[PDB]
RNA sequence: CUCGAUGUUGGAUCAGGACAUCCCGAUGGUGCAGCCGCUAUUAAAGGUUCGUUUGUUCAACGAUUAAAGUCCUACGUGAUCUGAGUUCAGACCGGAGUAAUCCAGGUCGGUUUCUAUCUACUUUCAAAUUCCUCCCUGUACGAAAGGACAAGAGAAAUAAGGCCUACUUCACAAAGCGCCUUCCCCCGUAAAUGAUAUCAUCUCAACUUAGUAUUAUACCCACACCCACCCAAGAACAGGGUUUGU
RNA sequence: UCUUACUUUUAACCAGUGAAAUUGACCUGCCCGUGAAGAGGCGGGCAUAACACAGCAAGACGAGAAGACCCUAUGGAGCUUU
RNA sequence: AACUGAACUCCUCACACCCAAUUGGACCAAUCUAUCACCCUAUAGAAGAACUAAUGUUAGUAUAAGUAACAUGAAAACAUUC
RNA sequence: UGUAAAUUUAACUGUUAGUCCAAAGAGGAACAGCUCUUUGGACACUAGGAAAAAACCUUGUAGAGAGAGUAAAAAAUUUAAC
């Protein structure tokens, strides 16, 4: 089946321009407080999630140097320590990564 | 067109007439070629026709201006401020006054489809026909099927 | 400008304490309306040939096989009713139509999820919003004051009744199963031609005839089982057992009423009226009323002697 | 949009509202021929008798 | 095309508007249009529709006596018709005579 | 329902037209005219 | 029509279906946060919870390493498993992970989310938080609360 | 009209319509005792089978049925299907022809495209038809043989609309081979009273009865919490729930 | 008979990229009638706020190929021949 | 007993100003040339001298259509592993 | 008689595939919107009318008018006593 006539530009803008064809306004922004970056309502804030992978990743490399190799997964906890500080009595038994630089405010010792 | 055009309802300048006629032509200005074979026609109305005919018209001041041109051209201005401009290109001097002449007579309003051919603001004497002229009156203006003094 | 939600500010500590608060006020609410007859009751008027009286709002449970004395087994349909009220009336002048109304509402929701007009509405009434509100043809001698509960016992084993719900949604679907159409071989040559519709009109009138049967959107409307027997009565839980199956899925809400079919009319001259009062009624009545045909769990095993 | 300004009642009934606004009736097309039982004795005494029945007809 | 072919239309259609107005207007009288141009023909009155359905809407009273005069016509003629010849004519229907 | 064969007003099975009173008085109009021709034609 | 139709369509069928998750369930045991499609993640969440529940049975019932032998691919986090994620749960019921969804995929602009088992040791995700108890609407109802309790001992 | 193409048989699928009715309803006549029939008036809501051979439409035959209706719709319907036939290119037989080749003949084989722009349409929501069994009854009827109707009861089939307790395919569910529900009227005539026409006469006389439904009632009906999550709701959208938002 | 369930593909929605035949203009309804003889466009009626998305294939004598059947042309060509 | 009703006829003014093929006639766009003209013209002589249609030729851009259709196994430290 | 054409001379082209209506006939079936001749009309040119409408009726010579008189022009009918 073919057209059996020309669409004229009138007719394709009620299409096109239809209120079902717009982009609609979203209302569920907001400003991250930590950061102040914008972010939705039920999605995390893309400017925090990226300064916590990024910390995440550099936590990541340090503990392959330490396995220093595939399937050596260890059997005990884990703790990530930072410049200055010193393992914990519940540190005790568990392997230190070590960060060579200042704990993140946000990163709080536990 | 009609429908592709503007209109204008019958009318007159100032009430021309009313108590007195004013022409309403108030300026022409001719653009003669001394040379110009287009302009040989209005070299001669400009000879014999455009001096009796300003004697006629002395409310009408008339500007010939020979210089080199192409096409020979008449601009009529009008009281209410209208400005024709018509090409007298190779027209004859007979022909050329019958055009100047028609400029004379016009009141300068476009020339333009009129609604009616016919004003008046003074339509009705007697008074303008309403739903209630001929209708009866009736005792107590009662209306149809009301009861009075229930 | 941007939207909320009852519990989007709220913190940490206040949300348990609003939801237990809004949830005694509900449970408060429907024990204060417990006693319909100590609340100054409208006149209860004696039944009268052609009276109608009001229906119950039911969730479906599920279904259940019942045995008669005869030895012939009946699947029923178990309808419990939860917390149904009588809500509105409107009188046969101000209804539009040729009888009074009264409106009945079923199952207690959130006040969180209904809108603010729906919720005054309720205020006014003291009673928490209803899922489902229905509006029920009365005459006027069968009028009950907005508030009062209904229960199950207000259908007595032995009459008729007939309950409206919305089908189950099938979505959209094709002619072979909204229309039970034949469809075309699976073999013989058939050319990417098996669960269409064939030819869907004449070639003479060049159009297809409004109302043609075609593809599209099956179920989710409302229909009606006419003609269903109320076998048992549980007084305790407030379920209804009708015979046979009713539309809907289980866990949704069902409109019961009086059998309108002509051989069940004027069969209410037993039945309460304008409905039961337990609050009224003066001996508590069992857990269980049944059909006198129906096999009670505890009696002897059948014998044809 | 004409038939928006017609006010079709089947009785003699007609809302107050629009009574208020009515102006004219309009007189009626058809006049209503009377009823035998309607006729005056003075219009029955007018109308001559055409024939004499007999005497001894029972009628 | 259309605008040329338009000015027979514009023509009958003026026609048909007066018409439809004086007979608005005649029958505000009780008179039917046919009664009120014929007998003002009688009356040696030449007055066109166009004039007429201007003087229902702007000159009613005129236009009351016109309907009038058109109705005293009327009546005349019956009289003529069901008189014998003996009747002198009507004092509204004398023609003025030219020459 | 209700079709004419063919085209209204030719062939064997037509479209009837009826005489209405108007056009027997046209006729009858004409008629009249030309029986007073041939009176003023006969001398 | 899909009613009471609890599993998802994914991969190349049923098999590769519980092939891809067994692939994100061994990532998230060795890294123990991931991000990958939301709906795969929703997908993976329930097995990662019942892995847990298995881990917990020990490692000498048989049926528990039979379960965690299948869908761990990498062996080395079976021990894990046994000896350090198990016992970090021992005192909870359920609820060993945390689902949260990030922005979308740059690429495809899927739906993404980040899957974590509590009690890691990697910097914690940005958790959102309710508003502080301090603030004007709480405080009301703060008061209203304290209302209600000293009418009640009354 | 159409050859700068209106696709050609039968079948499948879905059927719209006419009534000159095959079955079911209501009536008049009968060489109508009854049971069966024949004929005519009225009735188009509803229904109108499965098979063997044949490409068949038809036809014959088997077994059923209350009945297996007649027609129109581009001999309805191929941008839905089919390709057995028919009607290209190969081939054989009989026949014609000097041969090429040919035949209303027969015979085997032989590619059925299209992503829908427009019109139209995509729940006319919800009153049901029919057969059989029992009973009436071995009654009415009749010499006998034979043998009803009305009322009443029961049990089925089909159709329409739903459903999942069990069975079955199956297994958080969808399904049938399973289960549940299904309700009004039909106008042809047959009779009184009684004029024109002082009997009579059912009346395009005034009128009375069989004899009629405003088709009944049923269903539907309150709505900026709504970012988000769930769903028996769903293509998207919409809809229900969240007092089930760690 | 007589269909049903599930998986994959396609599908629909989001994101990227982005063809083709077709197209006189279109402000592109239904019925009956009419007519170059089968009407969305004419006559008489009826219907009728506006605009998307998904399906459908009854019509647009739908698209595609200047009908290959048929006839015609003092148009061709292959083949046979007394 | 009348009225309505044409491009018929009258009325005011004007008048060459409503048939295919075909035929006669009156004008004329732009271009070049001769001589004029000199904000775009005149008298003549010339000619590749005028395009709403050839399934026309070339180029541009629409319509169908943001439609048909097309593409990258998974996680991760990008090492690696599955 | 009322009229203004006519023949001749010179020079050419196009038309030579025809439709309905009335009338006289032929063929066919005293069928065809059928086929074939004859006389005339209309159409293939205008406008009005017969519902829409080439072929029936009215009417033709050309413009403007917001005058006027007209032409053709609407379908009638209702029933069985003795
Ligand atoms: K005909
Ligand atoms: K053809
Ligand atoms: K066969
Ligand atoms: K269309
Ligand atoms: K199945
Ligand atoms: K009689
Ligand atoms: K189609
Ligand atoms: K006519
Ligand atoms: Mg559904
Ligand atoms: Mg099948
Ligand atoms: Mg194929
Ligand atoms: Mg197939
Ligand atoms: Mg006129
Ligand atoms: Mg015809
Ligand atoms: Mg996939
Ligand atoms: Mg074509
Ligand atoms: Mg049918
Ligand atoms: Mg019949
Ligand atoms: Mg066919
Ligand atoms: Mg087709
Ligand atoms: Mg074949
Ligand atoms: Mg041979
Ligand atoms: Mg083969
Ligand atoms: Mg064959
Ligand atoms: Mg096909
Ligand atoms: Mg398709
Ligand atoms: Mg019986
Ligand atoms: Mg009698
Ligand atoms: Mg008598
Ligand atoms: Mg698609
Ligand atoms: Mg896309
Ligand atoms: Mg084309
Ligand atoms: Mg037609
Ligand atoms: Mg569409
Ligand atoms: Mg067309
Ligand atoms: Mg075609
Ligand atoms: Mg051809
Ligand atoms: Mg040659
Ligand atoms: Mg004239
Ligand atoms: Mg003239
Ligand atoms: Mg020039
Ligand atoms: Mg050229
Ligand atoms: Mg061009
Ligand atoms: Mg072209
Ligand atoms: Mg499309
Ligand atoms: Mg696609
Ligand atoms: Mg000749
Ligand atoms: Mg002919
Ligand atoms: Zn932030």
């Amino acid at each position: 089946a073919a057209p059996k006539n020309r669409r004229t530009i009138e007719v394709n803008r009620c299409r096109r321009r239809n209120p079902q064809k717009l982009i609609k306004v979203k209302n569920n922004i907001d400003v991250c407080p930590e950061c102040g970056h914008l972010k939705q309502k039920h999605v995390l804030c893309a400017y925090c999630y990226e300064k916590v992978c990024k910390e995440t990743a550099e936590i990541r490399r340090q503990i392959g140097k330490q396995e220093g190799g595939p399937f050596k997964a260890p059997t005990i906890e884990t703790v990530v320590l930072y410049t200055g500080e010193t393992p914990s009595e519940q540190d005790q038994g568990k392997r230190i990564i070590e960060r060579d630089r200042k704990r993140p405010s946000w990163f709080t010792q536990n | 067109t009609a429908r592709g055009t503007p209109s204008r309802f019958l009318a007159s300048v100032l009430h021309n007439g009313l108590g007195r006629y004013v022409q309403q032509l108030q300026r022409l200005s001719f653009s003669v070629s001394r040379d110009g074979a287009s302009s040989r026609g209005a070299r001669e109305f400009v000879e014999r026709e455009v001096i009796d005919f300003a004697r006629r018209n002395p409310g009408v001041v008339i500007y010939v201006n020979s210089r080199p041109c192409c096409v020979p051209r008449v601009v009529a201005e009008y009281l209410n401020g209208a400005v024709r401009e018509e090409s007298i290109h190779c027209k004859s001097v007979e022909e050329i006054s019958t055009l100047v002449q028609k400029l004379a007579d016009q009141s300068g309003l476009d020339v333009i489809r009129i609604r009616k051919p016919f004003h008046t603001d003074n339509p009705s004497i007697q008074g303008q026909w309403h739903p209630f002229t001929n209708k009866p009156t009736t005792f107590r203006g009662l209306r149809p099927r009301e009861v009075q003094d229930p | 400008k941007s939207g909320t939600w009852w519990d989007e500010h709220l913190s940490e500590e206040n949300v348990p304490f609003i939801k237990q608060l809004v949830s005694d006020e509900d449970k408060a609410q429907l024990a204060s309306k417990l006693c319909p007859l100590k609340d100054e009751p409208w006149p209860i008027h004696p039944w009268e040939p052609g009276s109608f009286r009001v229906g119950l709002i039911a969730l479906k449970l599920g279904m259940m096989p019942l045995w008669t004395k005869d030895g012939q087994k009946h699947v029923v349909t178990l309808l419990q009713v939860q917390d149904c009220h009588v809500l509105k009336y409107t009188s046969k002048e101000n209804c539009n139509g040729k009888m009074a109304t009264l409106s009945v509402g079923g199952k207690t929701v959130s006040r969180f999820r209904k809108a603010t007009s729906i919720l005054e509405f309720y205020r006014e009434l003291g009673l928490p919003p209803k899922q489902t509100v229905k509006i029920f043809n009365i005459t006027d001698n069968a009028a009950i004051k907005p508030g009062t509960p209904l229960y199950a016992a207000h259908f007595r084993p032995g009459q008729y009744v007939d309950v409206t719900a919305k089908t189950i949604g099938k979505g959209f679907q094709g002619v072979m199963k909204r229309w039970g159409f034949k469809g075309q071989p699976a073999t013989h040559g058939q050319t990417k031609t098996h669960r269409r519709p064939g030819a869907v009109a004449t070639g003479d009138i060049g159009r297809v005839w409004p109302g043609t049967k075609m593809p599209g959107k099956m179920g989710n409307i409302y229909r009606t089982e006419y003609g269903l027997k109320v076998w048992r009565i549980n007084t305790k839980h407030n379920i209804i057992y009708v015979n046979g199956s009713v539309p809907g899925h289980k866990n949704c809400l069902v409109k019961v009423k009086d059998s309108k079919l002509p051989a069940y009319k004027d069969l209410g001259k037993n039945l309460p009226f304008p409905t039961y009062f337990p609050d009224g009624d003066e001996e508590e009545l069992p857990e269980d009323l049944y059909d006198e045909n129906v096999c009670q769990p505890g009696a002897p095993s059948i014998t044809f002697a | 949009t004409m038939m928006e300004r017609l006010h079709l009642f089947p009785d003699e009934y007609i809302p107050e509202d629009i009574l208020k606004n009515l102006v004219e009736e309009l007189p009626q097309p058809r006049k209503i021929p009377k009823r035998l039982d309607e006729y005056t004795q003075e219009e029955i005494d007018a109308f001559p008798r055409l024939w004499t029945p007999p005497e001894d007809y029972r009628l | 095309v259309k605008c040329t072919k338009a000015r027979y239309l514009k023509k009958k259609n003026m026609r048909t508007l007066w018409i439809n107005r004086i007979t608005a207007a005649s029958q505000e009288h009780g008179l039917k249009y046919p009664a009120l141009i014929g007998n003002l023909v009688k009356c040696q009155v030449e007055l066109n529709r166009k004039v007429l359905a201007d003087l229902a809407i702007y000159e009613p009273k005129t236009f009351k006596s016109l309907a009038a005069l058109a109705s005293r016509r009327r009546h005349e003629g019956f009289a003529a018709a069901l008189g014998d010849g003996k009747e002198p004519e009507g004092i509204f229907s004398r023609v003025v005579q030219y020459h | 329902r209700g079709r004419i064969p063919g085209r209204q007003w030719i062939g064997k099975h037509r479209r009837p037209r009826f005489v209405s009173l108007r056009a027997k008085q046209n006729m009858i109009r004409r008629l009249e005219i030309e029986a007073e021709n041939h009176y003023w034609l006969s001398m | 029509i899909s009613h009471g139709r609890v599993f998802r369509r994914m991969g190349l069928g049923p098999e590769s279906r519980i092939h891809l998750l067994r692939n994100l369930l061994t990532g998230l045991v060795r890294h123990e946060r991931i991000e990958a499609p939301w709906a795969r993640v929703d997908e993976m969440r329930g097995y990662a919870e019942k892995l847990i529940d298995y881990g917990k049975l020990g490692d000498t019932n048989e049926r528990a390493m039979r379960m965690a032998d299948f869908w761990l691919t990498e062996k080395d986090l079976i021990p894990k498993l046994f000896q350090v994620l198990a016992p970090r749960y021992k005192d909870q019921t359920g609820g060993y992970t945390r689902m949260l969804q990030i922005p979308n995929r740059s690429l495809d602009r899927a739906k993404m989310a980040v899957i974590e088992y509590k009690g890691n040791c990697l910097p914690p995700l940005p958790l959102p938080r309710r508003d502080s108890h301090l603030t004007l609407l709480n405080q009301l109802l703060q008061g209203l609360r304290q209302d209600l309790r000293q009418s009640q001992e009354a």
